[PDB]
């Protein structure tokens, strides 16, 4: 019975010590509890947006920490089965670092233009039998134009649980794991990407080890 | 996980209060093609070009004083029921050190 | 390739009922992963209407006790002239040190805080 | 208690924004 | 070499068509037949780059390498 | 292949062209289902027949839905909504009544 990979590692929360990779202090030190102006604030973003500091929204640190924990746990347990994670960042704020982290890990990124269907019509531009991404981590869903990334609709149109670093200008309508947080500060995105790299790397390492030990049975 | 109240209280962006006529010092977060977007915490970073008086010391990890003026920069134009953000600050530069 | 219409909200129940039907012969893999770690706010496809009339958004405005201290410091004396780093957490300098000293001396005053304010100002300036 | 955000009396209030006729008819 | 093909076209393959494409130009298709992208995945997907879903992964990978070289040079200093 | 596709509406919409003018076109709407609680509409149109049929079949099998049904006789309760202009007035009856409604609703 080599099917223990679908039971043993899933019967525990934060098995890879995901709660220790970050914390409330780690977020407070990176200025993640910030938000853009409250002018174009989204309706469904009000519960997350705790307060404001003169046209500057502030998000509760506990909610953001819990969302980060859940999203990282899900991403790790998905990579535990070669879960093809997909990054998105068209704002050009940290596309270089995001691509470098994706290279260091086994995930991929889609920080370029969305042509004639890259996920809904991936049978023509690519091969016929191509496993589509089972997870999308929107690093910067807000592109240069006043409009969120269109990949959310494509993901919803293909049954894909997506993660997103949502903010005040975002629209967490169909995101399965919204991650409220700041997107203007550089240290915030740096910490985000470092945590992602470490988490996915540890997930892949534990995957290899445990899968080998189980198949050896 | 320490105290959530103290951490939310004592923070740089909240400690600086309403940025207005505050000389802030910082470094450049990313070299620009022909500008000088110097960072300094807060909510946004200033925007300007290289000055004529000493314009080489500006490096990725330096310390140059700014002024911090209007960290929002927004204005409801005509029919736009919402705001039009620019993600800038625009402040008068002082010098080096 | 599964039910993807965003009319319900979450895809977990969609895939579950589809597998129960008989279409999806073999399950993917994320089933147990989602079963073990459910989300906080489920993406229930709700009409994202715009706040029109009295539909207000009770969003409290954050205001700390140091607001009055900073107001007094910048009204009596000049504006913020000290160089602030603001990169590393809880940075300290001269104006920040003065604000910290004021917070330490507040409350426990009752009598008059302007006296201690002027005392600290004169000690820092002379 | 004191380290939490509590709406105060709204400081940073500018006096009466007089235009030109501050007190000279 | 091409001497045999020339002799053949001159003797036992004189079409005479004015055009220059439909003429008898029999040649080893090892170089004439163009090539396209071979396999784009392997063991459980896994393309050849992290920009596979962006279409034309080679061009974008080259652009990212050029940007990395740009940043490295910046750090250093037809 | 287990899905049973059926034809529903076929209107003789006269679509414009250029050299001929008004040409008879068809708007296909296939319903993909196979009992047990499965059903799915379709979208698409063209001038041919089998082409539009298979296009609708594809667009339907793509966006499918398995209605959470109760048992092999009736759903759960009566639902009443107003989709723009239509009016839904369904009634839950036990064994001994029959499918008394529109032929299209009967097929659905
Ligand atoms: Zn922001
Ligand atoms: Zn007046």
């Amino acid at each position: 019975f080599n099917d223990k990979i679908l039971n043993e590692p899933l019967k525990h929360s934060d098995f890879f010590n995901v709660k220790e990779l970050f914390s409330v202090r780690s977020l407070f030190d990176a200025r993640v509890h910030l938000g853009h102006k409250a002018g174009c604030r989204h309706r469904f973003m009000e519960p997350y947006i705790f307060g404001s500091r003169l046209d500057h929204d502030i998000i509760d640190l506990e909610q953001t920490a819990t969302h980060l924990q859940l999203a990282l746990n899900f991403t790790a347990h998905m990579a535990y089965r070669k879960g093809i994670i997909l990054f998105i960042s068209r704002n050009r704020q940290f596309s270089y670092l995001i691509e470098n982290m994706a290279r260091d890990c086994g995930e991929y990124a889609h920080t370029r233009y969305f042509r004639g269907g890259m996920l809904t019509n991936a049978r023509l531009l690519f091969g016929p039998t191509v496993r589509l991404p089972d997870l999308i981590i929107f690093l910067h869903t807000l592109n240069n134009i006043f409009e969120p990334h269109v990949a959310v609709r494509d993901a919803a149109k293909m049954n894909i649980p997506t993660v997103g670093i949502v903010d005040t200008n975002c629209n967490p309508c169909l995101i399965t794991y919204p991650v409220p947080g700041n997107d203007d500060s550089p240290l915030a995105v740096h910490l985000y990407c470092r945590l992602f790299q470490t988490a996915i790397t540890r997930a892949k390492e534990k995957r290899q080890q445990v899968e080998a030990l189980y198949r050896l049975q | 996980v320490e105290s959530f109240a103290s951490m939310l209280r004592h923070s740089p962006l909240t400690q600086m209060g309403p940025a207005k006529d505050k000389l802030v010092i910082g470094r450049i977060f990313h070299i620009v093609e022909n500008d000088l977007y110097i960072d300094f915490g807060g909510k946004f970073h200033c925007v300007c070009r290289r000055p004529e008086v000493d314009g080489e010391k500006y490096q990725k990890g330096t310390r140059v004083r700014l002024r911090l003026l209007d960290l929002e920069l927004t204005s409801r134009f005509l029919g736009a029921t919402t705001d039009t953000t620019v993600l800038e600050a625009n402040a008068v530069l002082l010098g080096i050190q | 390739a599964g039910s993807r219409l965003e009319t319900v909200g979450s895809i977990f129940s969609r895939t579950r009922d589809l597998v129960r039907a008989g279409v999806l012969k073999e399950k993917p893999l994320w089933f147990d992963v989602y079963d073990a770690f459910p989300p906080l706010r489920e993406p229930v496809f709700q009409r994202p209407r715009v706040r029109y009339g009295k539909a207000k958004a009770p969003i409290q405005d954050i205001w700390y006790h140091e607001d009055r201290i900073r107001a007094k410091f910048y009204s009596v004396y000049g504006s913020g002239q000290r160089a602030f780093d603001l990169f590393n957490p809880n940075f300290k300098s001269t104006c920040q040190r003065f604000v910290e000293k004021y917070t330490e001396l507040q409350k426990l005053g009752e009598t008059d805080e302007e006296k201690l304010f002027v005392e600290t100002g004169k000690a820092l300036l002379a | 208690n004191e380290d939490l955000p509590i709406s105060m009396e709204n400081p940073y209030k500018e006096p009466l924004k007089k235009c030109i006729l501050c007190g000279k008819h | 070499t091409q001497e045999d093909i020339d002799r053949a076209i001159a003797y036992l393959f004189p079409s005479g068509l004015f055009e220059k494409r439909a003429r008898p130009v029999m040649k080893h298709p090892e170089q004439i037949f163009p090539r396209q992208r071979a396999i784009q995945w392997g063991e459980d997907g896994r393309p050849f780059h992290y920009l596979f879903y962006t279409g034309k992964q080679s061009y974008y990978s080259l652009m990212h390498d050029v940007y990395g070289m740009l940043l490295n040079l910046e750090k250093h200093q037809r | 292949e287990d899905f049973d596709t059926r034809i529903l509406e076929v209107r003789n919409v006269f679509t414009m062209t250029a050299k001929e003018g008004r040409k008879k076109s068809i708007r296909v709407l296939v319903a993909v289902g196979n009992g047990k609680g499965a059903a799915g509409f379709s979208i698409g149109k063209a001038t041919d027949r089998m082409d539009a049929f298979r296009k609708a079949k594809n667009r339907a099998v793509h966006h499918l839905h398995y209605i959470e049904r109760y048992e092999d006789h009736t759903i759960f309760h009566d639902i009443s909504l107003r989709f723009k202009r239509t009016h839904i007035k369904m009634k839950k009856q036990p064994k001994g009544y029959g499918l008394r409604c529109h032929r299209a609703i009967i097929t659905i």
